[PDB]
């Protein structure tokens, strides 16, 4: 590609018993019997061998009359594979394994003082591949820049996490919650009240996960 | 003829006979064929406007021949008669009269044949394909109509009618 | 008044049965279909809650829209909904079905399957994990169990409904 | 570079009446050659490719078209020379490209054709390569390309009862119609659309 | 719900220990609070029952057993509300217990002492899914909102505020109608000196 | 982004500057100033007012008026367009919008009988800001 | 979960199948459409007479 | 993942009902492996043009991947012994959909189908077309000699096995095997508090060895304590990166 | 070489005879044995 290669042939490793990395029992005479079967012409095309034999006669008679497919597979599947313990996770009473990186329901966070982290920078709005975030901003009477509107269409969202990566104050996050099934299409129109209460309810778990994620680079 | 319109692509009259004895026959013009269409080759290029006009006339003739079958199978015969549907599609073609590029006309004829085949094989929905057969300035025949704006804006010009009725919502 | 003495108990037996055997239609579009098929296999067994898939709409009780709906498919979805036997319920799974989704601004996609057929419940993710799909199906089962007697009738002086 | 490469120059040796314009780039694979081909020789060139030795073991990998009527350099406008292939994207109504792979020579070959007629007419090669049927159908429906001598001209991916070329630059990604259910007709209809904007 | 503890599961030392300590109603209902497996009631072992790792603000109990046949069944919760089969769903698990039960981390909430979770003054309590209830999420302009007009009017007035026309009887000077100005700002140059 | 090294190595305290009040049209964030003198030169040579300057020395020098004085003048907002950084910003146009979510139209002004060539930036049905254009026969580069 | 530990699944399935409301499409023979299932049920509810449980039982 | 789903669904179509339950359980573990690096089970959006989330990859993840490989051998053998030698399976798949290299070229067939028609075409093993460490590993590729459904099925199973082998080779390439031994008695000196005591896999040893300068800068400066990095973050997430004009074609 | 014998990339190189015996079959299938046995037994 971008380098030179004087010798393209990769030579096999040293086969001497004196060598340090000699691997005995790599080749098994019982198992490795490919020399017996490699000369068969049936493995190379539609052609037939020069001479058929009574071994083939016996094999065909066994296959056609005994019909082993009804006892080989039946036993070997049914009994043995039924002996194995089950794999089911009892969903109402157990949960499947997640990670702190799991992308679930969106939430808006606060500082430990109770102040909003979001400063209406609109980076999350432009980061959204689905155009699901709409933001409008006015100066709050105390002077700080805050959103007068921050809403996300959860029926447009693809749950990709580009917005939580774009946020420079960790204001918008995707929480661990996934049980957000709704009965109305209007219940999935998330406004600032919904995201704020989601953040105020899920703050401990989100804080723990974000703490671990922050400590990972450190 | 190895084509969907071939003279041998007719549905047999009976299970043991293509037609009555002593002869053969079948209908392939006013109804669909026996086998499905598997390929639709390109129209032979037209070197001048005469060939393009002939192609348009022949496509319109095929469409007119297929109208009653489409109306029956799509249950749209009460909205308009066969002649009304032909006249509406002729209005469409007349609105496409100003064309003067033969290659563009060949492309349009290919598309028209494709849409006609879609209509005659239940590929499209009747409420969707009726957009080509609907009248331009007349109500449909399967329902009543309102003539309120005819009475109030009787002798008023088109501008006044479009001024009294706005072009945008008024709440916002 | 006296008819309720028979109707009110029997109602439960009618609901329980249809809550115990809730057969959805075998129909999957795009990749919420793959997620749903994951939700059907042994890790999350719908067969635990008596949910088994039937291939024809005449034997189906729940229509599960689980993928993108294009303008080419809307009449087919409408026909499939109309051809299911009553009573029936509709579950909308994933963003492409709940709304436009990742293709909301496209020229050939229906902006939500509820523009064509009524929807009973929406599952938001893209894709919603098998956890969330099972949650939504269980919620729908409980709702349709309770849906036969929601207290619509008034009680007279004998504590009897109408 | 660091591999054996040779231009596909025999193609223009056999077709003695054609100009030769070829490019190689480090943005492509080191065995990928791009050439410019006139439209009125495309069918004969594909006929030669399909059967000539050291070309016969070839397959058609991809086909598509570029709407260059709105192609503009956005940065570094002063770093363009007369040898840049993008220099052929100006003033040209349409472009069509085909990509093949040759197993004997282990090479990628891309051919570019400039369409400068308003009807966008070009001969089809689906009678030579069986790939070109669906590929050319999709290209024709997306970009309005008029393919002549084609096996099948029907629409491939677009909706029934509609005529449009959504991949042209003039087309807005939201289209012009929306599909709704109509209670008064108990079936789905299409209406002029009003859409949200971000 | 008969035989929450089967006969084979009974006669086990675990069952008698649980009955002696916890009682009958608590022991019997453990088969109804969780319905994982017949042999799993009270824990997979037989010498004793699994100690609960914790409890809940709504009464749910959380256990972790390391002797389960499959790795995924290590941790589970028994709910305080078990009225019917197919009654308790997965949205009833609170925040820290959600992460513990989904194996995100190995920390779990504690009532008292050194906690691994923040306890701020603005935190709200976990609520279950409130859809299909009178307390669902309503957009500010949706028809379900009784105060939808205040939101609609403000959005309209952001870019086009209508002029308030005079109403009722007014004062006339010829043909001009006299009203007081609506400016909240002060014309200080007419009062200054 | 285009010409710099792309990463930093400065790891000390930066200087901090207290903000000044110039009036309801110009907002000041003087930590962002790069001492480019564009505002001083615009005020002296274009606006004709002599209220701006550079006081101090070295890194601690500051741009602006020495005393608490408003930047009251016509063509005042133009100085914002001159300043390359967010040191001086359009105070009415504070925090409301971002450049990428605006559509622009070319038109002419009617507030004064000079038909100033202007650019109107809108977001949906709301007009968000007005900027000057280049004509060289009307308003040069500037608007009132 | 239908009953306790799934002890009534068949009962629930049978009751739901009773509850479901059948519709006969147009273009089909209604008499035959309803009569073939009746004949099939009558035939299938006869197999139990061709059974043997011990000698001459 | 893909070959598991394909084989299971093909068996389900043919009539083997149970095999789909197994491949879906064994592809749940790979979905968990996705979820542990990006937080999603299907749509990762993981690969980036010039950025790699190095912190998302830990040594504890590779050991679980090796465990999965060891058990995937057994699950693949379980699927093997109900399909491969089954008479019904052979009579359903053998000599079905047979084609040669000429059709395989006319219809642009690549991948498993092209290896079944007999053609040796693998982009990973091509000298001029390889990508992402594939050219410097050692694995096998399989071609059929009949061009039918049976060949495709066998090729897919063998490709799954070879994928296991490639994963093992990569983990070995990011592993630290040799240790420090005592000068006398040739006895190993294992660390007590170092992270390398927990496991032999260090997924950052090659990167830190060669690109030490870039490793240091990335681990010290972010958009919270550097002006250049904050400007880069803002431009990247507001307008995106700028790409110089040109045409490219890239295949995988 | 990781795909050929005696490769230094391989790790399990020392005496693993017991594990190799336990994990893998120790007898070779011989054609006709089952056929002849089953046919003769069925006839008898
Ligand atoms: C037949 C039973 C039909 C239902 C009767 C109960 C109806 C009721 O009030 O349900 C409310 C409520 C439903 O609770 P559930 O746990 O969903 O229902 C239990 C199941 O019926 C499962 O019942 P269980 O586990 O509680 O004990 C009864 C069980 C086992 O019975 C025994 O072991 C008794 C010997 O009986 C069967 O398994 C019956 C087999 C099928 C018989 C079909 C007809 C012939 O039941 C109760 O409150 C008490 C039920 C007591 C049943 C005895
Ligand atoms: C439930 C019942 C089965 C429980 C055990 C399951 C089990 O381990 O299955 C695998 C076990 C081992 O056979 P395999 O896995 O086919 O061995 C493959 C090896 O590559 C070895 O290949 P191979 O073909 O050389 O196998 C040695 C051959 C040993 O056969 C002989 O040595 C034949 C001796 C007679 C030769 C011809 C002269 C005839 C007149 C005397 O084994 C057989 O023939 C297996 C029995 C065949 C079916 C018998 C059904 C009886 C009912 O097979 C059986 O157990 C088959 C059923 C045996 C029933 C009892 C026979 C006494
Ligand atoms: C009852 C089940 C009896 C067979 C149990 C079993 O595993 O048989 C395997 C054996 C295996 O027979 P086989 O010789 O066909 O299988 C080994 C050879 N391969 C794997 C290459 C196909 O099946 C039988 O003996 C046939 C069933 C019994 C017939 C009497
Ligand atoms: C006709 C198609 C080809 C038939 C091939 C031979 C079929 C042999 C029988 C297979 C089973 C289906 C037949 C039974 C159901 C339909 C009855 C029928 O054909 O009626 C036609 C006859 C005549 O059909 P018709 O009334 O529609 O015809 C009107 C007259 N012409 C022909 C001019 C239009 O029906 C009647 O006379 C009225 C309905 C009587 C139905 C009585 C039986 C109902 C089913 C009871 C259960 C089955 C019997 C008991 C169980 C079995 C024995 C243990
Ligand atoms: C199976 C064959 C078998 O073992 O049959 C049983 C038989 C002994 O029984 P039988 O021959 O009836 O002699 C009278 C005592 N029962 O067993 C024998 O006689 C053993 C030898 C049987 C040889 C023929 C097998 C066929
Ligand atoms: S990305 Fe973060 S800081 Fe920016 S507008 Fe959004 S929530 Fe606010
Ligand atoms: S997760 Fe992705 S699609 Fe969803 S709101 Fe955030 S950026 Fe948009
Ligand atoms: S909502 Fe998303 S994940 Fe679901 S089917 Fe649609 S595209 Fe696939
Ligand atoms: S334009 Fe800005 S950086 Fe330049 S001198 Fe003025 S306040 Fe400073
Ligand atoms: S946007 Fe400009 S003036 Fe504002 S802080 Fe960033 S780089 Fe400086």
């Amino acid at each position: 590609g971008y380098i030179q290669r004087s010798n393209i042939h990769e030579e096999a490793p040293n086969t001497s018993v004196e060598a340090k990395h000699h691997n005995k029992t790599f080749y098994d005479p019982i198992l490795d019997i490919d020399e017996d079967l490699k000369d068969d012409i049936r493995l190379y095309g539609r052609d037939k061998p020069d001479e058929l034999d009574f071994t083939d006669v016996w094999e065909s008679s066994y296959q056609n009359i005994i019909c082993p497919e009804y006892f080989y597979h039946f036993w070997f599947c049914g009994i043995v594979y039924s002996f194995e313990p089950e794999w089911t996770i009892n969903y109402p009473f157990e949960k499947g394994p997640l990670s702190p990186l799991f992308r679930g329901e969106h939430a808006l966070r606060r500082y430990p003082t109770g102040e909003e982290r979001c400063i209406a920078c609109k980076l999350c709005q432009s980061a959204c591949p689905a155009r699901a975030i709409t933001i409008e901003t006015e100066p709050r009477p105390d002077g700080s820049r805050r959103t007068v509107r921050y809403d996300i269409d959860m029926t447009k969202c693809i749950y990709c996490g580009f917005c939580q990566e774009a946020c420079p104050v960790d204001a918008i996050v995707e929480g661990p919650n996934y049980e957000q099934t709704a009965y109305l299409h209007e219940d999935l129109f998330y406004d600032k009240y919904k995201l704020l209460e989601n953040g105020d309810k899920w703050e401990p778990q989100i804080a723990r996960n974000i703490e671990y994620l922050i400590n990972q680079p450190l | 003829m190895n084509h969907y319109w071939g003279s041998s692509n007719t549905i047999p009259a009976s299970s043991t006979q293509n037609n009555n004895y002593f002869s053969g026959g079948g209908n392939n013009v006013t109804i669909r064929g026996n086998e499905i269409m598997e390929r639709l080759p390109s129209q032979t290029p037209s070197q001048n406007m005469v060939q393009a006009s002939m192609k348009t006339l022949r496509f319109y003739r095929k469409f007119c021949r297929l109208i009653p079958f489409i109306l029956r199978i799509h249950n749209i015969g009460t909205k308009f008669t066969a002649q009304q549907a032909m006249i509406n599609f002729g209005n469409y073609i007349r609105e496409r009269n100003h064309y003067r590029d033969p290659g563009l006309i060949d492309h349009r004829i290919q598309l028209g044949y494709e849409l006609l085949y879609e209509a005659e094989m239940h590929f499209s929905q009747h409420t969707i394909l009726m957009q080509y057969l609907s009248p331009y300035n007349t109500p449909l025949s399967d329902r009543g109509y309102s003539y309120l704006e005819k009475v109030k804006y009787g002798n008023k010009s088109k501008f006044l009618q479009g001024f009294y009725k706005g072009n945008k919502p008024t709440e916002f | 008044m006296r008819v309720d003495y028979i109707v009110t108990p029997i109602n439960a037996v009618v609901s329980w049965a249809r809550q115990g055997s809730f057969w959805p239609l075998t129909f999957g579009l795009a990749c919420c279909a793959v997620e749903m098929m994951h939700a059907t296999v042994s890790r999350y067994d719908f067969d635990r809650f008596g949910v088994i898939f039937r291939a024809t709409p005449r034997q189906a009780d729940l229509i599960l829209v689980a993928g993108t709906l294009t303008n080419k498919m809307a009449p087919g979805l409408r026909r499939l909904y109309e051809q299911t036997l009553d009573p029936k319920w509709v579950l909308s799974m994933g963003s492409c079905a709940n709304g436009g989704g990742y293709y909301h601004y496209s020229y050939s996609v229906v902006r939500g399957c509820n523009r064509i057929i009524p929807v009973d419940i929406y599952v938001p993710g893209c894709p919603p994990t098998a956890e969330a799909l099972m949650f939504g199906v269980l919620q729908l089962q409980k709702s349709l169990y309770r849906q036969i007697n929601e207290g619509e009738k008034k009680y007279n002086k004998k504590d009897l409904t109408y | 570079m660091q591999n054996k490469y040779m231009q596909p120059i025999q193609l223009f040796i056999v077709f003695e009446k054609l100009n030769s314009k070829m490019w190689i780039s480090k943005k492509l694979n080191s065995n990928h050659s791009i050439a410019l081909i006139p439209s009125n020789w495309f069918y004969s060139i594909n006929l030669f490719l399909k059967r000539e030795l050291l070309f016969s073991n070839i397959t058609l990998i991809e086909n598509s078209a570029i709407d260059t009527i709105s192609y503009n350099l956005e940065t570094n406008q002063n770093d363009l020379d007369k040898t840049n292939i993008e220099n052929y994207f100006f003033k040209n109504k349409m472009l069509v490209f085909y990509n093949y792979y040759n197993y004997f020579l282990k090479s990628k070959l891309t051919l570019f054709i400039i369409l400068n007629n308003l009807n966008k007419s070009i001969d089809s090669i689906d009678r030579i390569f069986a790939n070109a049927n669906w590929l050319e159908r999709e290209t024709s429906e997306m970009y309005g390309i008029n393919y002549k001598w084609k096996i099948d001209t029907r629409k491939l991916l677009l909706d029934y009862s509609k005529i449009e070329n959504p991949m042209l630059k003039e087309f807005q990604s939201e289209g012009t119609q929306d599909a709704f259910y109509n209670i008064f007709e108990n079936q789905v209809v299409v209406l002029k659309n009003e859409t949200v904007e971000l | 719900g008969l035989w929450s503890w089967t006969i084979n599961q009974m006669l086990t030392p675990k069952f008698w220990v649980h009955l002696r300590r916890e009682g009958f109603i608590k022991t019997w209902t453990r088969g109804h609070k969780a319905s994982r497996h017949a042999h799993y009631v009270g824990g997979n072992r037989t010498d004793g029952y699994t100690k609960q790792v914790g409890e809940d603000e709504f009464g749910n109990r959380y256990y972790e057993d390391f002797d389960v046949d499959h790795k995924n069944q290590r941790r589970w919760v028994e709910f305080s509300d078990y009225f019917m089969q197919m009654w308790s769903n997965g949205d009833k698990v609170p925040v820290g217990w959600h992460g513990w039960l989904s194996h995100q981390y190995d920390d779990f909430p504690t009532r008292t002492g050194n906690s691994a979770f923040v306890k701020h003054h603005y935190l709200k309590q976990h609520t279950a899914n409130l859809s299909n209830t009178p307390l669902n999420h309503v957009p500010q302009g949706a028809p379900q909102n009784l105060n939808r007009m205040r939101f609609i009017t403000a959005q309209r007035d952001r870019s086009r505020a209508p002029w308030q026309s005079p109403k009722g009887e007014g004062v006339f000077q010829g043909k001009k109608l006299i009203v007081a100005s609506n400016s909240p700002f002060i014309d200080d140059m007419s009062i200054r000196d | 982004s285009v010409y710099g090294y792309g990463i930093s190595r400065y790891n000390e305290y930066k200087r901090a500057v207290e903000d000044k009040n110039y009036g309801p049209l110009v907002a000041t964030s003087m930590n962002r100033c790069i001492h480019c003198t564009r505002c001083v030169r615009f005020a002296t040579q274009i606006a004709g007012v002599e209220d701006l300057g550079k006081t101090g020395r070295g890194k601690a020098a500051e741009i602006g008026t020495y005393v608490e004085k408003t930047f009251n003048t016509e063509l005042s907002g133009n100085v914002v367009d001159v300043c390359p950084v967010g040191a001086l910003t359009n105070a009415p146009y504070a925090f409301t919008s971002r450049p990428w979510e605006l559509k622009s139209f070319y038109t002419s002004d009617v507030f004064d009988t000079l038909g100033s060539a202007i650019q109107v930036d809108t977001r949906g049905p709301e007009i968000m800001r007005v900027l000057p254009r280049i004509h060289e026969e009307i308003n040069e580069e500037w608007i009132s | 979960y239908v009953g306790y530990r799934g002890r009534l699944q068949y009962i629930a399935d049978a009751l739901k199948l009773f509850i479901k409301g059948i519709v006969v499409p147009e273009g089909s023979n209604k008499f035959w459409f309803v009569a073939i299932p009746s004949a099939a049920g009558a035939i299938c509810y006869t197999f139990w007479i061709n059974s043997m449980w011990g000698p001459s039982v | 993942l893909n070959h598991l789903l394909a084989v299971a669904c093909h068996a389900l179509d043919v009539g083997s009902m149970s095999s789909v339950f197994w491949a879906f359980e064994e592809r749940e573990k790979l979905m968990e492996f996705y979820e542990r690096v990006c937080g999603a089970r299907m749509h990762a959006a993981f690969y980036r043009p010039n950025e790699v989330n190095l912190n998302a990859v830990s040594s504890f993840l590779m050991e679980d991947i090796l465990e999965f490989s060891r058990n995937f051998f057994t699950t693949l053998n379980e699927m093997h012994n109900v399909l491969t030698y089954n008479k019904i399976w052979k009579q359903r798949l053998i000599n079905i959909g047979t084609y040669s290299f000429q059709t395989c070229l006319d219809y642009g067939l690549t991948g498993v189908m092209a290896r079944s028609c007999g053609l040796k075409r693998d982009l990973r093993l091509s000298k001029t077309e390889t990508y992402a460490n594939y050219y410097y590993l050692n694995f096998r590729s399989y071609t059929g000699q009949h061009g039918d459904c049976y060949d495709r099925f066998l090729i897919r199973m063998n490709e799954m096995c070879e994928s296991l082998n490639i994963v093992n080779q990569s983990i070995n390439k990011i592993s630290k095997f040799n240790n420090i031994v005592s000068i006398n008695t040739k006895k190993n000196i294992l660390n007590k508090e170092n992270f390398n005591r927990q496991t032999t896999v260090l997924p950052h040893l090659v990167l830190s060895y060669l690109n030490k300068n870039d490793y240091n800068l990335k681990n010290t400066k972010n958009d919270y304590n550097s002006m250049e990095e904050l400007i880069t973050h803002f431009k990247y997430w507001s307008k995106g990166l700028k790409v110089e004009s040109g045409y490219t074609y890239q295949s995988v | 070489r990781a795909d050929m014998a005696h490769s230094p990339f391989h790790k399990a190189i020392h005496d693993l005879e017991d594990k190799r015996s336990k994990l893998f079959p120790d007898r070779r299938r011989i054609p006709g044995r089952k056929a002849k046995l089953l046919l003769a037994a069925s006839l008898l």
